[PDB]
RNA sequence: GAACGAAAGUCGGAGGUUCGAAGACGAUCAGAUACCGUCGUAGUUCCGACCAUAAACGAUGCCGACCGGCGAUGCGGCGGCGUUAUUCCCAUGACCCGCCGGGCAGCUUCCGGGAAACCAAAGUCUUUGGGUUCCGGGGGGAGUAUGGUUGCAAAGCUGAAAC
RNA sequence: UUUUUUUUUUUUUUUU
């Protein structure tokens, strides 16, 4: 039965949040950084909070919470954002891929640079 | 009102199907009412066929299948549990995964 | 009771107050 | 009309992301945008049509001053690449990510718009925004591809919206149009950004393997 | 079977405003049907239209303009001698200026209002608004 | 006496004034959301009317849950009206609760003439009918000087309006209130709904308040 | 939090009782309602990340 | 609807549809008022103008909208010759 | 006005496996003359006559005209120099992708209709008139009493009233 | 496998 409340969840996302810059791996300081950083009226609820923090520590190093995502990775996330390798928008530039779009390209007013021939059956699907 | 649009059965262009009798009560059912199933059994249920794999003479090759044309009434389907109920919208539903 | 064993007790009364009927006639 | 047309360029493009063919099963309101039928079910999306469309497209965003009252919308997640950086160019509001049922409607929500035009990704899996379009008197473009009805859509791009490339090439020629309407680039010149950004990406399986092959 | 041939066509254009839709046929064609037609044209409920002619019995292709909200006929056409088209106009016609009803005069195929004008008067093809 | 709570920005263009009047509104058909928008443009929709609260029984195990079900029709005499339903679990809970939601459904009236082209519009254009349930609320023009000729409860409705004069007719349930109030609101949203031989003219399309107002929106977004 | 009353009335139909309890809120200080907080409400801080990178 | 009085009583003109020619009433909310941009001459720059289009509710359900608008813009001869 | 009309029965004719009304038995219950079990007539079956009822149900009269789509399918017809069986052009088979017609059905849709369930017909309806036949008018008494009429009979058709 | 059954008159709804 260690099947904490929402308000445990509720102030442990609001933890990580605004100050992750003081949290570590470690229990018994997060046990005395919880009360340096915020309100825990209770003292059981100071056990039962930096219990959960810590344990969500271990998924933090490891992957992504989907409640917020820290600024490494906001930051980060706009760096697959912005990658950018200039190759492969385009393949060779005489390109053949049906007969049926040679009726597209000859007849629709083109140049027609690039040829096109493949031919199958017709039993698709 | 209508509790379905089949009316229960799949009689649709005819007027009269032959009625089955049924296997547990033997009420007899037209067919296309019928709960309707077909059951590929083995022989000897799998766990005794390790008997009768290392008892035999040949090297396995005596497999053989037991056929039913098993075929319910929808009295003793339930009563049998197989056609559980469902959801008003699920009665729109077809075949099992 | 069923309109069906309704229609046969009706059916059933009717038929002795046919030969009641016939007898004297 | 007739000097924004197609070059060999731009068709050179349309035909390495591989959007000129599309499902093997139509709209059957999408009789217009279909030249013929092919072996394997596929059909040949006709492209001038599609240029019809994106001329249309780029008319619509353009024609209000304001460009913050354009929300722009993509559930599945091909183009949630796309529409945050579609929405970095131009002057887009993206909504990303889950759509919450009520982002339009009730006035006592917070994260709560009002904008004057919606820009939509794949109609069938965006049933939501497209329904909650008619509450608001909001008009809608759409990327429609052959099997997506068209239920409050107004501006059909004929696509495929399954692919990864085949998506983020039309927003990538979208805005580059739009921003053609608004005065910035010719036709007769050549552009800054390259579209590997709109497209997608995977999980990098190559890209991080290609970063390092490239070491 | 195919009887009452004007009923036949003013269900197509009332199938086809509901509808919404743009142009319409209506595979038999009469001189009642022509002349009915040539009402609504004149008034300009609907647009042009044009009679595809089939050497047997033509067919009538109409541009709608849209307006319609509903044609339709009286059925066994009952005869209408005059001061009893107010009744009429009271019965059909949903407001005192609009819609008009279409009789078969002495001297042709005339219009409501047109007929007492002629002061004449005849049988109904119908009414429309 | 309180500020407006402005929302919505089809609200705050009517603090910055750039909405002339509520017509300005129903060419464009915005959805009207809030209350107070329409009380700015009416003072004169003051009259309202309590129609019918009637108990609606909720069997719970313990006890039958009682709560109220009010109605509320305002009007302008000129031809705004709007008949809105709201029930909650007391009584002057569900009349509040209907005020703004007869508010929100407020529409405009039209009035045609019986048939001569004199003067003062005093009638329905047509002959027109609304559904709702199973009720038809037939309204039928009237001549000048008739009155409306009526059922107690929508000649109510319609005498909010400003009809002077209409024959009407009613087919069905008539001993309910949530229809038959509703079917003849039903009927007196179709006045404009329903066309007409004198609206041929391909139309003019004026401005949006959101195109012309645009820049008054750009600073009024900031 | 919860002060609470109970008083009688003597009514034209017979008697009546009346009960009003009333949770007093909790300001930090006051003759509002008691100094101590709520044990469900539990709030938090605000960050102060403004300024500096390494000189 | 002017009177024999020519009298301007009638409140507002309700925005008629473009291919339906249909009212659209005040509270019909899934009305459109689609806008679409003109350009210039062979530059392809924007004109400070634009031309309307609106559309009903009926037509915008089911999918009549996407024929009415390129066939407007056709209509109009911006979109083909 | 006429013919067809499941099963159930009625009349005579052939035989008579199984099931099996009544009938008799054993249990099971307080009671069973009931379910359950065992034996078993009439009946089932075939041949010539009868009777005309059902949930004889799409509980939706029949003909026609129109108004959305797709996915198939059943029977015909045309086309698709991609296979495959006689021997290989030569025909048809066998699948494969079609388009047409009419057919039983389906999926979805705010065409609209519906009190609603639901309905592509139960839509085109107070914006009401395609042609035409049968019918209902608060529940009970009741398809009962009584008349006629048919049936060998069992019963059918037509059909009240008092209260 | 049962699991059969318990009489009577008794139930008002506006508003700020
Ligand atoms: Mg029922
Ligand atoms: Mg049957
Ligand atoms: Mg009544
Ligand atoms: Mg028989
Ligand atoms: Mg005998
Ligand atoms: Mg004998
Ligand atoms: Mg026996
Ligand atoms: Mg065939
Ligand atoms: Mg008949
Ligand atoms: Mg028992
Ligand atoms: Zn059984």
């Amino acid at each position: 039965g260690r099947v904490r409340t929402k308000t445990v969840k509720k102030a442990a996302r609001v933890i990580i949040e605004k100050y992750y810059t003081r949290l570590g791996n470690d229990f018994h300081t997060n046990k005395r950084v919880c009360e340096e950083i915020a309100i825990i009226p209770s003292k059981k609820l100071r056990n039962k909070i930096a219990g959960y923090v810590t344990h969500l520590m271990k998924r933090i190093q490891r992957g992504p919470v989907r409640g917020i995502s820290i600024k490494l990775q906001e930051e980060e996330r706009e760096r697959r954002d912005n990658y950018v390798p200039e190759v492969s928008a385009l393949d060779q530039e005489i390109i053949e891929v049906d007969p049926d779009t040679k009726e597209m390209l000859k007849l629709l007013d083109f140049g027609s640079l690039s040829n096109l021939q493949v031919t199958q059956p017709t039993v698709g699907m | 009102t209508k509790k379905r649009r089949n009316n229960g059965r799949a009689k649709k262009g005819r007027g009269h199907v032959q009625p089955i009798r049924c296997t547990n009560c033997a009420r007899c059912v037209p067919k296309d009412k019928a709960i309707k199933k077909f059951v590929i059994r083995n022989i000897v249920e799998a766990a005794a066929v390790r008997d009768i794999s290392e008892a035999s003479v040949f090297d396995a090759y005596v497999l053989p299948k037991l056929y039913v044309k098993l075929h319910y009434c929808v009295s003793c389907a339930i009563h049998s549990k197989v056609v559980r109920n469902r959801s008003r919208e699920a009665r729109k539903d077809r075949t099992p995964p | 009771m069923r309109a069906k064993w309704r229609k046969k007790r009706m059916r059933r009364l009717k038929r002795k107050r046919r030969k009641m009927r016939q007898r004297s006639k | 009309l007739d000097v924004l047309q197609m070059k060999e360029e731009d068709v050179l493009k349309f035909l390495a992301a591989g959007t000129h063919l599309g499902g093997t099963n139509l709209d059957f309101q999408m009789e217009q945008y279909i030249y013929k039928r092919k072996s394997d079910g596929i059909y040949i999306i006709n492209l001038k049509r599609t240029w019809e469309k994106l001329l249309l497209a780029a008319r619509a965003i353009v024609a209000i001053e304001n460009p913050a009252d354009v929300s722009v919308i993509s559930s599945r997640n091909t183009g949630q690449r796309a529409v945050l950086k579609f929405a970095a160019a131009t002057g887009a509001t993206p909504i990303a990510g889950r759509f919450t049922p009520g982002t339009f409607t009730n006035q006592i929500q917070a994260a709560f718009r009002e904008p004057r035009l919606l820009v939509v990704t794949d109609p069938r899996a965006d049933h939501q925004p497209l329904t909650e379009a008619s509450y608001v008197n909001l008009p809608t473009i759409a990327l429609c591809n052959t099997d997506s009805p068209l239920r409050y859509v107004d501006i059909a791009i004929p696509c495929n919206n399954k692919g990864a490339h085949s998506v983020g090439l039309m927003w990538w020629m979208l805005a580059r149009e739009v921003l053609r309407m608004r005065g910035t680039i010719s036709r007769e010149h050549p552009w800054e950004v390259m579209p590997d950004l709109y497209f997608y990406r995977d999980p990098e399986e190559i890209e991080k393997e290609e970063q390092a092959a490239a070491e | 079977v195919r009887m009452n041939v004007l009923a036949d066509a003013l269900k197509s254009i009332n199938n086809a405003e509901k509808r919404g839709k743009r142009q319409v046929l209506i595979r038999p064609c009469s001189k009642v049907i022509v002349r009915f037609l040539t009402v609504m044209m004149k008034h300009g409920y609907i647009g042009e239209f044009e009679i595809i002619d089939d050497h047997r019995a033509g067919k009538i292709v109409v541009n709608l303009t849209g307006r319609l909200n509903k044609c339709g006929v009286i059925s066994p056409r009952f005869d209408v001698q005059l001061k009893d088209l107010e009744k009429w106009q009271n019965n059909l016609l949903p407001s005192r200026q609009f819609g008009f009803i279409v009789l078969t005069t002495s001297a042709g195929i005339m219009d409501h209002e047109e007929a007492r004008r002629k002061h004449t008067g005849g049988k109904i093809l119908g009414f429309f608004f | 006496d309180k500020e407006w709570m402005p929302v919505t920005k089809l609200g705050r263009l009517v603090k910055d004034m750039k909405i002339k009047s509520l017509e300005e509104i129903y060419l464009f058909s915005l959805p009207i959301k809030e209350s107070e928008i329409i009380d700015f443009f009416l003072g004169a929709s003051l009259k309202d009317e309590v129609l019918k609260i009637m108990p609606v029984q909720k069997q719970t195990r313990a006890g039958q849950r009682t709560r109220f079900k009010a109605f509320v029709a305002i009007g302008d005499y000129n031809g705004h009206v709007g008949l809105g339903v709201k029930c909650s679990k007391e009584v002057a809970t569900a009349i509040r609760g209907a005020i703004i939601l007869a508010k929100l459904s407020i529409v405009p009236v039209r009035r045609g003439y019986w048939g001569n082209k004199i003067g003062k519009p005093h009638t329905v254009p047509c002959k027109v009918t609304g559904r709702c349930g199973s009720v038809l609320v037939r309204l039928i023009p009237a001549p000048r000087g008739t009155g409306i000729v009526s059922a107690p409860v929508p000649k109510k409705l319609l005498m909010m309006a400003g009809i002077d004069d209409c024959y009407t007719s009613a087919r069905g349930c008539t001993a309910t209130l949530g229809n038959f109030a509703k079917a003849t609101f039903d009927a007196i949203s179709k006045t404009y709904s329903y066309l007409t031989p004198d609206l041929w003219k391909e139309t003019v399309f004026t401005k949006s308040p959101y195109q012309e107002f645009t820049d008054h929106l750009v600073k009024t977004h900031t | 939090y919860v002060d609470t009353a109970v008083r009688h009335v003597l009514l034209r139909q017979g008697v009546l009782g009346i009960k009003v309890k009333i949770m007093l809120p909790w300001d930090p200080t006051g003759k509002i309602g008691p100094k101590k907080p709520l044990p469900d409400h539990v709030s938090i801080v605000e960050p102060k990340d403004e300024i500096l990178p390494t000189t | 609807m002017q009177n024999d009085a020519g009298e301007f009583v009638d409140l507002y003109v309700p925005r008629k549809c473009s291919a339906s020619n249909r009212i659209i009433g005040a509270k019909d909310h899934a009305s459109i008022q689609m806008n679409v941009a003109e350009v210039d001459k062979v530059t392809g720059r924007f004109n400070g103008q634009f031309k309307t289009y609106a559309i009903c509710g009926a037509i915008r359900r089911m999918g009549e909208s996407d024929d009415s608008i390129l066939r407007l813009a056709k209509a109009d001869g911006i979109v083909s010759k």
